[PDB]
């Protein structure tokens, strides 16, 4: 057993004389180049990564194998064209390159109307009705899923998406790009039997409307034909406008096919010494639609690199992990972080007995100005102390700046792999990165290589370095100390948070002739039943695997207590009352409310009493789960 | 519908109108170019009349594109010309490097409405393509790779006598 | 054993609507393999390591409950043993919408069966891998 | 600075390069009105044939501004050009409209653009317009008033067999 | 790559090479043919005439396959060029004979390529098949079906008489 120090000292040399760029690079040849999941060349990155985890001698790497639907545009070209409502004769506007996967294939034609990013807030703003029309929107702000959700909502009856030069400072404008639109992860097309046969999908979180992604060209072209100028609030090009005029609407038509395919996931273990069958899980994505350099191309990069790096620190240097170390290799990431989610679906109760924490590698580097971290409230102080001795790769100063960081860190959103984990498996996760105020516009696109990247950010190999330092200190940390490195005392913030904006309200809840009492009640006896952890581990001999054991385990399930026992997981597969979605989160609990103020009728106040009650016992649950033996109350 | 309309697909309109649009680009990139090499501080007069002379040929492509339109009784919608991506050229070299990138882009649309007009069973047009563009698109695109190559080979476009023995020798 | 030695008394009606038994099969396979690596372990440890023994005995305190539906909410149907609760979800009920299949009348529900069986089997297997202990261990 | 320029206003250069993008303009509002004439559904072949040649003549008096242009020591900058204002040109007699509003609205663009060389005292740019442009306005609105007048007089655009009499005897 | 390349898929480009050679091949045998009648024991001088043209037209269907190679920015590969089967082609009839064979033989690669070049979706290769090839190969194909009907019917290849005359009559 090697000290702290050692373990920082060693895992930073050996991090100064690793070659990343180089990595990268060989990923972003052609044998790998457009990597699409379940392709000969995702295949072949397959076979080369789990070749690299033989090599680096890890205690079992294996496949984990999925049958899968995906989108795949087909044979016939999807296109954009515009109709003259005089005669109804057609003008081809393009054939895009890229398309939307999970767009419902479908031919439909109406007028046309910009309705910004597609946001909630955005259609209300809209003076003009989306309803019976087709919708078109900017990427960014949210994902593709939700601005059709958004538009489907009003009925809109199509989606077209195009990067304005304003976000996406690209000079090519015929630029294509692809993204999805499941409202989810995972495969939506799940039949929990084999069929030739077809059954209807139900709640699959699928667009029923096509949508289709248009290069800044074909939209600056549609503009040609629109009318009135966009509000200067969006900060949009002096192109963009907001409707078709009289005489012309567009028509859309989509023809993407279902296509089943392999993936693999690929998964690498270094054996823990005292609990193997606990671990830390590191994951990346290696799947892309175009190169994929930064989407994929890091991540996979570092996961190789940091797979390396730790098994020569068992072998050569000592280092002796408590806990196992698992590195996964992802496929189908692009369409949802659909290996991710089949494999999490396996363990869907079980899993968070054995992995305590998912880092995720995706997209770390994108840019220089920012060091950006999302991630469980039990991480929050791990992150910390790994920021207050991690070096900013250009600065030079530590990444640790604001003593209030905490307070201004952003949710594990959809179209991350940490997501799943957190929110359907109860599972703590982290992900972050190095960018900027800005998206990495070449994301999706074809221009996501190397080149780009290396020119983007020469200083490539120092920030990736910085990248794998930070997920290092990670794993490290989290498989040496005896105690878990999770912090449970951070959700008395978080329920006290919530409490605190709820007790906003205290006058509503007596003209319903509610009591929030047992709501407080619960509040108090999860703190109660921190504080008695954190004594009981204060009392514990370090040294007694059995106590830490024991008391280990009580922190593991903090994290999955979260998650609602009163939803199916196939209803509403994210049922964790704070990351989750759906009417039993408590983000839920409270716009429900604040729909009460408007005198309008959308205010529900039965889903209220229930949401109350639903939360109210799924905190007391968490707080009698952490009190430990029932004698003790 | 027209009276002589028959097996046309709507998006085969649609698609010959955008490709008239594209012609007529081509046309006015090539227009651009050809007086850029009749200013003063560059003075090569035959790019100046190589360039001039394809654009006229690209105003031609369009017209028959519109004849065929009306031929299949179709309706011509006509859209705005987008100005050329560039406004100097730089040198002869690179105005001829442009008009293969310009050149290969039209192909490959005219491929595209070959595979379009595939799809929807319309073997007029498959032919129309066949017989008035694509083998056209082949002798340009290599034609303009000659001229890269030759340019290259002599020194441009550090070389100003390179490009002007190219004018005189190959463009004259 | 017996649910599976039951459901066989129609190998010939899973033909017929296109299902393999197969991963099923498979499933009260890691089942077994599950438990007799369990019993393998425990002989194998010193009964005078409680950390050990808290391990084993861990393992062996979740049998039960991961045989809880994980694909019902309590709510709807709080009996979700699938041996032993009430509802769609439990081998019986797969059992007897299975021999409604036998009368040519509307009763039976390919369908529903279809999902019972997809259901039935993740739950055994997720069973089976929650017994296997160490996920390098396959 | 340009090794030609000389007398040259920065004002006059911007004018005629605007006057270039006017000209491209009326080349592609000609070219459009032609194929109309085109269509199945309109059928006149001398209509379709004198807007094509009014097309290709507008694209020759561009030409010569950019010609222009360069002679003087400008530099040439180039717009989009805009589609027509109409795509269904109704008639013989409501495209001949049409047609006369458009050269009277480019004539005002050339005699503004000769006020502002007169302004300027470039006689050598006041002399090219004279030579080069104004008559030729003039006769063109002439022409053009007087196929009006015609087609008015014969019964257009009601009378279909005014319109077919017209495209035989005077414009064939 | 070349900068030229477009549409062109590997498979293509080797199946011209492998053309290329079939083309060089049939001009060795129509060679070979033709001196066989020019000798002083057979002395048919038309046809000799007859098969020296055939075998100058197969050299130039592979130097325009050549050509195309390069037009797509393919690269030449040659191969030997196998003697004839036979060096005694025993009579005019059999001779016919064996060249009819023969371009049904080569109409068959001529298939096969089309066949390629239309599963890879490259229409200006098919149409360059199309236009080039396949329509020569049928009158070829005819031509020699026809000279040896009438051979036949004349009573050859044991009446001398009728390779005699149908040298002076039909290839005269």
């Amino acid at each position: 057993r090697l000290y702290w120090d050692d373990l920082k000292r060693k895992l930073s040399e050996k991090l100064d004389s690793t070659d990343f760029t180089s990595t990268i690079k060989l990923l972003n040849e052609n044998s790998y180049v457009p990597r699409e999941a379940g392709s000969q060349k995702d295949e072949n990155l397959a076979l080369y990564v789990e070749n690299q985890f033989r090599e680096f001698k890890l205690s079992k790497v294996w496949r984990d194998q999925h049958f899968v639907k995906i989108q795949v545009k087909d044979s016939a070209q999807n296109s954009v064209i515009i109709v003259d409502k005089n005669g109804r004769l057609v003008y081809l506007v393009e054939n895009p390159g890229g398309y939307v996967a999970y767009s419902k294939a479908a031919t439909v034609t109406g007028k046309l109307v910009h309705a910004n990013f597609g946001t909630k807030k955005d259609f209300e703003d809209l003076y003009t009705p989306v309803n019976g029309s087709i919708v078109i929107v900017r990427a960014g702000k949210i994902t593709f899923a939700e601005k059709v959700a958004n538009a489907e909502s009003l009925n809109a009856i199509g989606v077209l998406i195009y990067m304005d030069q304003t976000k996406f400072p690209i000079v090519n404008a015929e630029l294509s790009f692809f993204g999805h639109a499941h409202l989810g992860t995972g495969d939506p097309y799940t039949p929990g039997f084999p069929s030739t046969q077809f059954p209807p999908s139900r709640s699959s979180g699928l667009p029923n409307i096509p949508v289709q992604t248009i290069s800044r060209a074909a939209a600056e072209k549609l503009f040609g034909n629109m009318e009135g100028d966009c509000p200067s609030d969006w900060k949009t090009d002096s192109t963009c406008r907001m409707v078709t005029s009289e005489s012309k609407n567009v028509k859309l038509t989509v023809s993407n096919v279902l296509k089943e395919i392999k993936i693999l996931n690929i998964f690498g273990v270094i054996k823990g010494f005292v609990e193997p069958d606990h671990y830390v899980v590191v994951g990346a994505q290696r799947d892309a639609w175009g190169p994929g350099a930064a989407k994929s191309g890091v991540g996979t990069a570092l996961l190789l690199k940091l797979a390396q790096m730790f098994s020569d620190m068992v072998l050569k240097d000592g280092f002796q992990p408590s806990r196992s170390i698992i590195f996964a290799s992802w496929s189908a990431g692009d369409f949802g972080s659909v290996g991710a989610t089949e494999w999490l679906e396996g363990y869907l109760s079980s899993l968070h007995l054995k992995a305590f924490t998912y880092i995720n590698l995706d997209k770390a580097v994108l840019g220089t100005s920012n060091f950006k971290v999302s991630a469980s409230p039990l991480l929050y102080t791990l992150i910390e102390k790994t920021m207050q001795n991690v070096k900013h790769p250009v600065t030079g100063q530590f990444l640790y700046q604001d003593s209030n960081w905490a307070s201004k860190v952003e949710k594990l959103t959809l179209d991350n792999a940490a997501f799943p984990f957190l929110a359907y498996s109860g599972i703590p996760a982290v992900s972050f990165c190095f960018c900027e105020d800005t998206d990495y516009p070449y994301l999706g696109t074809t221009m996501d290589t190397y080149k780009e990247l290396i020119e983007r950010i020469p200083e490539l190999n120092k920030v990736a370095r910085a990248a794998a330092e930070v997920a290092g200190q990670f794993v490290i940390k989290l498989t040496h100390d005896v105690e878990l490195n999770l912090d449970y005392e951070r959700y008395n913030s978080q329920l006290l948070s919530f409490v605190r904006d709820l007790n906003q309200y205290r006058a509503d809840i007596k003209e319903m002739g509610l009591s929030l009492q047992w709501l407080y009640s619960a509040r108090g006896d999860f703190f109660r039943a921190t504080s008695r952890l954190t004594t009981d581990f204060g009392n514990a001999e370090k040294t007694d695997r059995f106590v830490m054991k024991k008391l280990n385990d009580r922190v593991m399930r903090v994290e999955y207590h979260f998650l609602s026992p009163y939803v199916s997981p196939k209803e509403s597969p994210f049922r964790h009352v704070f990351w989750g979605s759906g009417s039993h989160t408590l983000p839920a609990l409270l716009e429900n409310l604040k729909l009460r103020k408007q005198n309008n009728g959308a205010f529900n106040e039965t889903l209220f009493r229930n949401q109350l009650a639903l939360a109210t016992w799924t905190i007391q649950g968490a707080a009698n789960a952490l009190s430990g033996d029932v004698w003790d109350i | 519908t027209s009276q002589v309309r028959q097996n046309y697909h709507q998006d085969s309109e649609a698609a010959i109108n955008r490709q008239i649009n594209l012609e007529l680009y081509a046309s006015y990139v090539y227009l651009s170019m050809s007086y850029y090499f009749d200013r003063d501080d560059v003075a090569l007069k035959n790019f100046a009349k190589y360039f001039l002379h394809q654009s006229h040929e690209e105003r031609e492509h369009a017209e028959k594109l519109m004849k065929l339109q009306n031929q299949r009784g179709g309706r011509i919608f006509l859209q705005d010309i987008k100005k050329p991506d560039c406004d100097d050229w730089e040198s002869g070299l690179n105005a001829m490097e442009c008009a293969l990138h310009l050149e290969k882009n039209v192909n490959q649309s005219l491929l595209e409405l070959h595979k379009l007009a595939t799809d929807k069973n319309d073997p007029h047009l498959c032919d129309f393509i066949e017989t008035h563009y694509l083998n056209e698109q082949v002798k340009a695109i290599k034609e303009l790779g000659d001229h890269v190559t030759n340019l290259r080979k002599m020194g441009a476009p550090e070389s100003g006598l390179a490009e002007y023995l190219f004018d005189k020798h190959t463009l004259g």
